[PDB]
RNA sequence: AAACUGCGAAUGGCUCAUUAAAUCAGUUAUGGUUCCUUUGGUCGCUCGACUUGGAUAACUGUGGUAAUUCUAGAGCUAAUACAUGCCGACGGGCGCUGACCCCCUUCGCGGGGGGGAUGCGUGCAUUUAUCAGUGGUGACUCUAGAUAACCUCGGGCCGAUCGCACGCCCGGCGGCGACGACCCAUUCGAACGUCUGCCCUAUCAACUUUCGAUGGUAGUCGCCGUGCCUACCAUGGUGACCACGGGUGACGGGGAAUCAGGGUUCGAUUCCGGAGAGGGAGCCUGAGAAACGGCUACCACAUCCAAGGAAGGCAGCAGGCGCGCAAAUU
């Protein structure tokens, strides 16, 4: 191509999206944004595919323009407006609110969250800079350029932002023994303790990372996000809480609650 | 909104320099302990 | 149009490409600047990304650096004397980056004699008929003629400037790129650089 | 001694004609742990494209070989063994690819033989993409 | 004044072209006798030369002094400018008003 | 309605001619670059008009040519078009300057320490030189800081813009937006590089090089890195581990067919990447094109013609001819 590309194929689409294969040949290519085109989710596939509120990208044309869609504080009405990870849909005349977190699988599940957590939202910080008059400066996760942050934070550590103000409440620092949500690779949806952090000059830092049933497994430090001081989250955590159960303990459980319940 | 939280940033700042500027004591008084050692 | 490939030219091996694609834009040549000494003519040029980028085609001054004690002035270029890249953009008097041109010293000889308040350039036996800078030289208070002394106790200049600056010309290097950013600063030779050039176009000479 | 060239050769970012009454040498450590030597630093030698003394920095891939010419200026040609598994006759196959790589004149005393570590960079020239590290002498020739 | 107008075989004169005959002309946006269709499109279409001989079906005319008589066609015609001053300060400009 | 303005037309679609370390794939880099848009920052940080200028189109009206999505002359009239530009914040800080003046020691000169009229500058961006060593990396000649300046007349920013509901206050002051904007980050990318990997051929064994071959130095150009291109030096670079030349009924890959284990063959073809729009070439506009449902030539073929000229590009969807063993609805 001689300039950007516009549209996205179905089948090009990320699978965790969790597009079908036979309806369109084309997918919501995301408009540019905060999140990345591969680790967002468009609101057209969460409001018309995860919660079925439309049948068609006409109704969600049709919802949005409405204005009763509010992403992280600010009401949208793009229907291809990426919305990614922490971010939260608070569908006002509903009177719901929703955070985009990692199920066990890859894609991103229908986690229903209280008015009362649907205030603030947890942003994973890329870099820090000093602006032009000795001004420092954060740029989180969804490109958040926040100056005047508490100096102690660094970069790979998460920062809690009040939606409504945009301004710091509290931070977890990147330091072993804490909660670890994994957005990125194989490791994608899993929760664990940070037990080992491994330098690589030049190349890329590998984090070992505990779970709650002895677990362990590694993770490149890119694809890492810290939800909590310790052992207690700062968010709410969907049922499987990261823990991933295998295929054969999945099939386990899942035929128990078939059988059980009649 | 500029003059508050640059003057915000300014109390916090002097915060972390204290309690940094404590740490350099405490590091000092670490070293007057291995000298009285 | 003229470009700037790399695949219309031979491998290490010495193999021949057959070319895949047509010049593509970003494979870009414009034609040289060819910037000379004359009344200010500076061409804008739109560049990659909606950019501006402006041509010099003649330029007279620039904002040249007097490097030892830290000043710089707007100052007259007058003449180029050395290129090192090619001998015949010296006849075809052409500034481009890392030319030795002849400059006026008049600005820091001002400067100089204004800071320092010490008869510089001036060849021996002539006086200052304006009477300005005469009295510019003199009459102070107690404490700033102190400040003057003081200063002047560490003012001394190399022989080979005092040269320079009796003649009304400087030797200075252009750092900038009159063809890209259409200025034409740079820095005056001193020490081993002016000692170095000086060699080179003595050599130059005959 | 130097300055051989039409143009004057020196450091960019070091300045040499400060009001008076040996010239500084900038250099810095190149990372990776790779000790930057003694003849960067006590030394008199200007080269751009040093990765101790030069605008140049070493990023992505460090590779290594065997110094094979030393005939063009300020860069050597390497040569870099390895073996190549055809899956078929389920078997290596001896492979080299030579690469012209830049040898900073801070390793003075270089043979061919010896195996030198080089470090990826930005492009010195058309062929050239690596600078030299270290150098480790031959097995052997203590002599 | 004569503004001029179009050869015989219909081809427009052009101010400042400095020839007699038809030549051929790069016409970008900003040009006379050439309107753009894409943004910095440049035709070559073919015009007549500013210098006047007999071989053209019209010259535009533009009567710059009023004579002696009054000619029928024009100048006994009465015509009102058709629209009115639309900003406030060519208003003020027209009608000689002030800023109070 | 039209017309101006803005935006899009660089995606999508089609085809596989070219292309054999090229393309492409995995793998890295961009500390070597550009980036309309989006998202979040910035947008009284500079110390020096209660809203300016005059064109133009639709419109109206005279037309010309055989002819075109050809346009000309005349009468008007809009801006978030093209232009020009102030008030406010604003009262003063900070660097020099430097009149004047104060206080202490000395017989005094001298020594030594504070206030200070006036004038010159000062914000970010651009460009150069210097000095010191807030935050960050494995490492910057990084980021930020300070000094000195410079400021492209073919000219960086600092808002002469529009809409909703409109109120409180002895004319001032204010909510919710839309649009625009320097710069930074982010996103979508794109570009150029890293390592490794390709079919047949020796009836191709030496090739590359003062019309750059491999280096070095300094420039030019470029968005940047680099023989990319100059000038001057050096004589290098590649090769039996198959260079160089030739062929390909060769776009590459994911893949497909067969297949015990190996393999063999295919992949024009819906996804990714590349290339091209009859052949080469050149350029306009734009964030993005060397664009062809853009323009300018040449070569080829071909269309209207009142013979003066004008117009063209189905390897888009249909469809026609031709070609064929071989492929569908204007």
């Amino acid at each position: 191509a001689r300039g950007p590309k516009k549209h996205l194929k179905r089948v090009a689409a990320p699978k965790h999206w969790m597009l079908d294969k036979l309806t369109s040949v084309f997918a919501p290519r995301p408009s540019t944004g905060p999140h990345k085109l591969r680790e967002c989710l468009p609101l057209i596939i969460f409001l018309r595919n995860k919660l079925k509120y439309a049948l068609t990208g006409d109704e969600v044309k049709k919802i949005c323009m409405q204005r009763f869609i509010k992403i992280d504080g600010k009401v949208r009405a793009d229907i291809t407006y990426p919305a990614g990870f922490m971010d939260v849909i608070s569908i006002d005349k509903t009177g719901e609110n929703f955070r985009l977190i990692y199920d066990t699988k890859g894609r991103f599940a229908v986690h229903r969250i209280t008015p009362e957590e649907a205030k603030y939202k947890l942003c994973k910080v890329r870099k820090i800079f000093v602006g032009t008059k000795g001004i420092p400066h954060l740029v989180t996760h969804d490109a958040r350029t926040i100056r005047y942050p508490d100096p102690l934070i660094k970069m790979n550590d998460t920062i809690q932002i009040d939606l409504e103000t945009g301004k710091i409440t509290d931070f977890i620092k990147f330091d072993t023994g804490n909660l670890c949500m994994v957005t990125g690779g194989a490791n994608l949806g899993r929760i664990g303790v940070i037990t080992n952090r491994e330098r690589h000059p030049g190349s890329f830092d590998v984090v070992h990372v505990k779970d709650a049933n002895g677990n362990s497994f590694a993770t490149r430090l890119s694809n890492i996000f810290v939800i909590g001081k310790g052992n207690k989250p700062w968010i709410s955590l969907p049922r499987g809480k990261g823990i991933r159960l295998t295929i054969a303990e999945e099939r386990d459980k899942r035929l128990a609650a078939k059988q059980s319940s009649g | 909104k500029n003059k508050e939280e640059a003057a915000e940033y300014a109390k916090l700042l002097a915060k972390r320099m204290k309690e940094a500027k404590e740490k350099r004591q405490e590091q000092i008084a670490k070293r007057r302990r291995l000298s009285s050692l | 149009g003229i470009s700037r490939d790399n695949w219309h030219k031979r491998r290490k091996t010495g193999g021949k490409r057959k070319p895949y694609h047509k010049k593509r834009k970003y494979e870009l040549g414009r034609p040289a600047a060819n910037t000379k000494i004359g009344p200010r003519r500076i061409h804008t040029v739109r560049v990659r990304g909606g950019n501006k980028k402006y041509r010099a085609l003649r330029l007279d001054v620039g904002n040249f650096s007097w490097g030892s004690e830290c000043c710089t002035r707007k100052t007259r270029i007058i003449d180029v004397v050395y290129n090192a890249s090619n001998n015949e953009l010296v006849r075809t008097k052409t500034l481009v980056k890392n030319c030795i041109v002849l400059i006026d010293s008049t600005p820091y000889r001002q400067w100089y004699e204004s800071h320092y308040a010490l008869p510089l350039g001036r060849k021996k036996g002539a006086k200052l008929t304006p009477e300005e800078e005469e009295i510019l030289n003199k009459k102070r208070s107690k404490k700033i003629q102190k400040k003057y002394d003081e200063r002047k106790k560490n003012a001394k200049i190399s022989s080979l400037l005092e040269e320079q600056f009796q003649q009304g010309k400087l030797l200075a290097c252009i750092a900038s790129r009159p063809g890209q950013c259409g200025r034409a600063d740079g820095y005056v030779l001193e020490g081993k650089e002016l000692e170095f050039y000086l060699r080179k176009i003595k050599a130059r000479k005959g | 001694d130097i300055q051989t060239e039409r143009a004057y050769q020196k450091q960019p970012t070091i300045f040499q004609n400060k009001k008076r009454v040996k010239l500084p040498r900038y250099y810095k450590n190149i990372g990776l742990g790779f000790k930057t030597p003694k003849e960067a630093i006590e030394g008199t030698y200007i080269d751009k494209k040093c990765p101790f003394t030069g605008n140049v920095s070493i990023r992505g891939r460090i590779l290594s070989g065997v110094v094979t010419k030393m005939k063009m200026q300020r860069t050597i040609v390497i040569r870099r063994d390895y073996l190549h598994y055809i899956r078929k006759y389920n078997r290596f196959e001896k492979r080299h690819k030579n690469m012209s790589v830049h040898l900073s004149p801070c390793f003075r005393d270089v043979q061919i033989g010896d195996i030198v570590t080089v470090g990826e960079c930005r492009p010195l020239s058309k062929t050239v993409r690596f600078n030299v590290l270290k150098v480790t002498k031959a097995a052997g020739t203590k002599k | 004044r004569i503004s001029g107008g179009n050869d015989k075989q219909g081809f427009p004169m052009k101010q400042g072209v400095l020839t007699h005959g038809r030549v051929r002309l790069l016409l970008s946006k900003g040009h006379s006798c050439y309107r753009p269709r894409r943004t910095g499109e440049r035709k070559r279409k073919s015009v007549r030369g500013c210098i006047v001989d007999a071989n053209l079906s019209v010259l535009n005319l533009v009567i710059v002094k009023k004579g002696e008589k009054d000619i029928p066609g024009l100048t006994d015609t009465t015509v009102p400018r058709r629209l009115g001053p639309k900003r406030a300060s060519r208003i003020r400009k027209l009608f000689n008003l002030s800023k109070e």
